[PDB]
C-alpha cells in the first residue's frame, strides 16, 4: 500500500540534521567490483553492489556503532542487548512496524535513504546510485535507516534545545523492524509516527513476561544474557509446517528441530517437542546428505535453567501445574 | 549607470547597537478587549497602553524615557543611553515623527492611525478635514494634527540625526550639495485592540547609519515618513481611504471632509460602481446585491455624483467628564 | 493546562510593590561559575547556575526571611512553624495549591519571577537571564515567588491603606505548595486567586484533627513540636508500592521502611507497618551495600505520646478499641 504522506516542514530539519549526523566522518566512497560484491555473504546483485559497500563503511564506522546493530553475530547482538539494558537499568522499550517497506512515504525515501547513499557514495558514482533508488521506490538497510530516522526524530522531539550531535549520541541499538529506546518517549513515539505518517507499536518493559526483541525472549537481562526462541510467535505455529509440498515433513520437521537446538537447546516446553519430532519423524525421515544437497534444506546457561522455566511460564501464561503436566504428556506421546 | 555603482559601493556605513535587548513581547501580542461589557474608554485605552508598555519594558529590565518640538529637551532628564523611548497619543505634541527618530534609539509609539475615514475612536470623535485629523479627545481639548503614515509598506525608513551647531556649520556646505546623513528603522506595528481599531501599537529599531546622496535613487527604494494625503482628487470634497482585512478582503472607506458619516465597502464594489453610467443603476445594483440600508445607497450614490455640501461649523456639547 | 488570564490593572501595583519589597536592599548580584553550581547542592545545570545565586543572595538575606522558608533544614522548618503558630496563638490557614507549575500565567511568569531575577542579577547578565525564562516559560524559586506573590495580593486586598513595607512585613512562613497565612483573610483569598486566575484550597486550623503543612501533621502545636508524617496522604496508599519494576520489591520496601523510621520513628498506626516491613521483606531483602551501590536507592518527643497517638486517632477517624484492635491485627500478622 504506497503512501504519500509527507512530513511537515519542521521535521525537515530534524531528517536533515540525522542524515548528517548518520554522515558522520566519512565523505567519499567508492563502489565494489562485481566479483568482490559476488564473493561478498540478476536483481539482488545489481543494488547489493553498492549497498553492502555502503553499510560496511558507514554503519559499520565508529561513530554509527551506537545504534546500527543490524550486521553482527547473534553473540554480539547478545552482549549488545545486555549492555543497552544495563546501561538503562533495565527501563526499555520495544517498537514493532508492521510492513515498513510497505509503508514508508515517497518523501522519507527520497530524504533519508537516497540522500544518505549520495552523501556516502563518490560523486562518478551518482547517476548509477540515483537510477537504483529510483527503481527500487517504483532490502535490510532500507529498514535501518528508517528505525534510525524515527529514533532522531523521538530523540529531536524529546529534546529541542539540545545540540543534534549530542542528541544522536544517545541512539541506542535498531536492527531493521526491530530497535531498542528509552521509555521516557514511549507516549512521544506515536506522535512522531504520526507526523511522518507510519504506525507504531510499543509496548513496555515487563520483567514478568520477559523482553521481546528480534523473536528473541530475554529472561532476566538484568543479571544473565541467556534468551530464548520468542514463546508468543511460535508456540500458537510450530505445531504446523509451512514448508513446500515437495519436501517430505520428516526433512522439514528435522530441519526445524535441528535449527531450534542450534538456537533453543535449554527453552521449556520446546525441547520436548524438538525431541519427540526427533524421535518420530527422525527414522522415517530420508538421508542427511540428501537433504544437504536439497535445496529446501535452507528454507526454514545452565545456572538459570528454573529462572528461564519460570520466565517461559509467565511469557505463556501457564500454570506450573499446567506446565508440568504439558511436559508429561508430550513425553510420554 | 555609473551613478548606481557609486551608491553600491559607498557603504561608509557605521552600524551601531548599544546592545538594545529586542522586546519580542511587544511583537506578537494577540488582540485584546479593554473594557468587560460596553465601550472602553479613552482614558481607559491609554492606561492599557501604558501598563503594556510598562510590563513589557519592565520584563526586560530595560529603561525608559516617556515623552508627555524640535527637541526633547532630554538634557533636563538625562535618561540613560539604552533607555526606551516611549510616547502615548503624543501626535499632536510632536512636530515631526523624525523628532523621535533623530535620538537613533529604540522607539515605542503609541499612534492614532485611523483606518475609518470618521466616526468614534473608544468615545473620542474625530474627523478628517484638508488633511489634518479633528480629533476632539474624551475629557480633553481638541487636538488638530496630521497622520504620519507609519503603516505604509516597507520596513525601512530614513530619518535625521542629532547634529550640534558646530555639526550644523561643518554639515551645512555639504547638506546644501544633497548630501545627509540618514539614519535607518525597522518598523512593527501591532493593532492590539479590536473594539478600537483606528489605534496603532508602533514599534521601532534603528539599524545602522549611513550617508546618500539627495539626487541620487536607491536600489531597495527606501522610503521616508510623509504626511497622508486623505483628500480624494478625483471627487473633491471627499476623503477616500483604503486598507487590508485579516480575511483577505480590501476594503475602503469614504466620506467627505469636516464630516461625520462614514462608509466601509469592498474596494471591488465600488470600482465597479463608480464606472456605472446612470444614478439609477447604483441603487438598482446595490439592491441586487441585498444592501437595504438607505444610509449606505445613498452614501454610495453621493460619493458616485461627487456631491459636495459645506457642512456649517455649529456649537457642541461634550460628555460630562466623571473621574470614577 | 497553559492560561493566559492577565491580572486587572489594580493588581499589577500590588504586584510591582511585592517584587520591590522582594528586592529589598540587593540591587546587584553576580553569577556563579560552572564548577561552584556543580559542587552546589544537562538541563537543570544552566538554570540552576544562577538560580541558585538567587535564592541564597535574595531569598535567604535578613530582610526576608519571614516568608522564604524553602531552604531551611527540617529541624529550622519545624522551629519556623512552631514559632509562627506561637505568634498567631493557633489560628492560622494551610493553602494547597494544585499543578501551579502547570497553571501560573503568562502575565504573572513575566511580571513577578522575571522581574525579580533581572532586578536582583547585573545587567551585564541580563541577556542569558533572559534567555533562560523564555525557554522556561514555553523549578523550586518560581513556586515560592509564586505564593509569595498571592501572599503580598491577599494583605494589600485586607489592609489597603497601610504602607507596602509594612504589609509586607507580615508575610508568614510559605515554602513551595505550601504556606501559612492568617485566617482573618480565609474568604478573601479566594477572590484573589480568581483574580489572579488562579485555583486556591484552604482550610481552617482544626486542633482536633491537627494541622496539614509540607505532608506533616503537627500533633500539638500550641505546647509541643513534635510532629509526624501526614497519616491522610500515606495511609491509604503505604500499602502499594510505586517502584520501578527492576527493582525487587524487599529493597523498596526496606528503602521506604528506613526512611519512615528517619522521619515516622514514634508515630502510632505507622511504626507497626514499618516493623512488620523489616521482619517480612528484611531477611528476604538483597544486600543493603548492593542497594546502596544502584541507583533506585533514592527514589523513594516520647513525652506527648499519648497525645500524638490521640492526634493520629483524630487525623484518620478511627475508634481508640478499633486502632487498638488494627494495631493487634498488624502485629500478629
Amino acid at each position: 500500500v504506497a503512501n504519500d504522506k509527507k512530513p511537515s516542514d519542521r521535521i525537515a530539519k530534524i531528517a536533515e540534521t540525522f542524515v548528517k549526523l548518520m554522515n558522520g566522518p566519512f565523505k567519499d566512497l567508492d563502489p565494489l567490483s562485481i566479483e568482490e560484491t559476488i564473493e561478498r555473504l540478476l536483481f539482488i546483485l545489481k543494488v547489493s553492489r553498492y549497498t553492502l559497500a555502503y553499510s560496511d563503511i558507514v554503519l559499520h564506522a565508529e561513530h554509527n556503532e551506537h545504534w546500527y546493530y543490524p550486521g553482527r553475530n547473534p553473540t554480539e547482538i547478545a552482549d549488545g542487548v545486555c549492555e543497552f539494558v544495563s546501561d538503562c537499568d533495565a527501563e526499555v522499550i520495544e517498537t514493532d512496524f508492521s510492513n515498513l517497506d510497505g509503508r514508508v512515504s515517497s518523501w522519507m525515501q527520497r530524504n533519508i535513504a537516497q540522500k544518505a547513499m549520495v552523501q556516502a557514495f563518490r560523486p562518478e558514482y551518482r547517476d548509477e546510485i540515483i537510477s537504483f533508488m529510483d527503481t527500487i521506490i517504483n532490502t535490510t538497510p532500507h529498514n535501518t535507516q528508517y528505525n534510525g530516522c524515527v529514533e532522531f526524530t523521538a530523540l529531536t522531539f524529546e529534546h529541542p534545545d539540545a545540540e543534534p550531535e549530542d542528541l544522536f549520541r544517545l541512539i541506542g541499538p535498531k536492527c531493521g523492524d526491530d530497535g531498542l529506546s528509552r521509555a521516557i518517549i514511549q507516549k512521544s513515539i506515536n506522535r512522531a509516527a504520526k507526523c511522518f505518517g507510519l504506525e507504531l507499536k510499543v509496548e513496555r518493559y515487563n520483567p514478568e513476561i520477559g523482553l521481546c526483541f528480534l523473536s528473541r525472549v530475554f529472561v532476566d537481562p538484568l543479571a544473565t544474557t541467556t534468551t530464548i526462541q520468542d514463546p508468543l510467535r511460535t508456540l500458537r505455529k510450530l505445531h504446523l509446517t509451512t514448508r513446500d509440498p515437495t519436501i517430505p515433513l520428516a526433512d522439514a520437521a528435522c530441519d526445524r528441530v535441528e535449527g531450534y537446538l542450534c538456537t533453543d537447546a535449554l527453552t521449556p516446553l520446546i525441547s520436548d517437542y524438538c525431541k519427540m519430532v526427533l524421535r518420530l519423524y527422525g527414522p522415517t525421515a530420508s538421508t542427511e546428505q540428501v537433504r544437504n544437497q536439497r535445496r529446501s534444506r535452507n528454507k526454514e546457561h545452565p545456572q538459570d535453567a528454573h529462572l528461564m522455566k519460570q520466565v517461559l511460564i509467565k511469557r505463556t501464561a501457564i500454570d506450573e501445574d499446567q506446565v508440568d503436566a504439558l511436559i508429561g504428556r508430550f513425553a510420554a506421546m | 549607470t555609473r551613478a548606481l555603482q557609486r551608491a553600491v559601493i559607498d557603504k561608509t556605513k557605521t552600524p551601531i547597537e548599544t546592545r538594545f535587548y529586542p522586546l519580542d513581547s511587544l511583537r506578537t501580542v494577540t488582540p485584546k478587549r479593554v473594557a468587560d461589557n460596553g465601550h472602553a474608554v479613552s482614558g481607559a485605552v491609554r492606561d492599557a497602553a501604558r501598563r503594556l508598555i510598562d510590563e513589557s519594558i519592565t520584563a526586560v529590565g530595560g529603561s525608559k524615557f516617556e515623552v508627555n518640538d524640535l527637541a526633547q529637551d532630554f538634557r533636563n532628564d538625562t535618561p540613560a543611553d539604552d533607555a526606551f523611548i516611549v510616547g502615548v497619543d503624543v501626535d499632536y505634541y510632536v512636530t515631526e515623527p523624525d523628532v523621535l527618530l533623530e535620538h537613533m534609539r529604540p522607539v515605542v509609539l503609541h499612534t492614532f492611525n485611523p483606518k475609518k475615514v470618521s466616526g468614534f475612536d473608544a468615545d473620542s470623535p474625530f474627523t478628517i478635514k484638508n488633511n489634518l485629523v479633528e480629533y476632539k479627545v474624551s475629557g480633553g481639548a481638541a487636538w488638530v494634527h496630521p497622520v504620519w503614515d507609519w503603516c505604509e509598506a516597507g520596513e525601512f525608513i530614513a530619518s535625521r540625526v542629532r547634529t550640534s551647531w558646530k555639526e550644523w556649520f561643518l554639515q551645512l556646505p555639504l547638506r546644501m550639495i544633497g548630501l545627509e546623513k540618514v539614519g535607518y528603522h525597522k518598523i512593527h506595528h501591532c493593532r492590539p485592540w479590536t473594539d478600537c481599531p483606528d489605534r496603532a501599537l508602533v514599534y521601532t529599531i534603528p539599524q545602522y547609519v549611513i550617508w546618500r546622496f539627495n539626487w541620487i535613487d536607491t536600489e531597495l527604494h527606501v522610503r521616508k515618513l510623509k504626511r497622508i494625503e486623505y483628500q480624494d482628487e478625483t471627487k473633491p470634497g471627499w476623503n477616500r481611504l483604503e486598507y487590508v482585512t485579516d480575511k483577505n478582503e480590501l476594503l475602503v472607506s469614504i466620506g467627505r471632509e469636516g464630516e461625520h458619516a462614514q462608509i466601509t465597502i469592498e474596494k471591488e464594489k465600488l470600482d465597479m460602481l463608480s464606472g456605472l453610467s446612470a444614478t439609477q443603476s447604483v441603487n438598482a445594483r446595490l439592491i441586487g446585491m441585498g444592501h437595504k440600508d438607505p444610509q449606505y445607497t445613498s452614501m454610495i450614490v453621493q460619493y458616485y455624483t461627487g456631491k459636495k455640501v459645506v457642512s456649517p461649523i455649529s456649537p457642541t456639547v461634550y460628555k460630562p467628564t466623571m473621574p470614577r
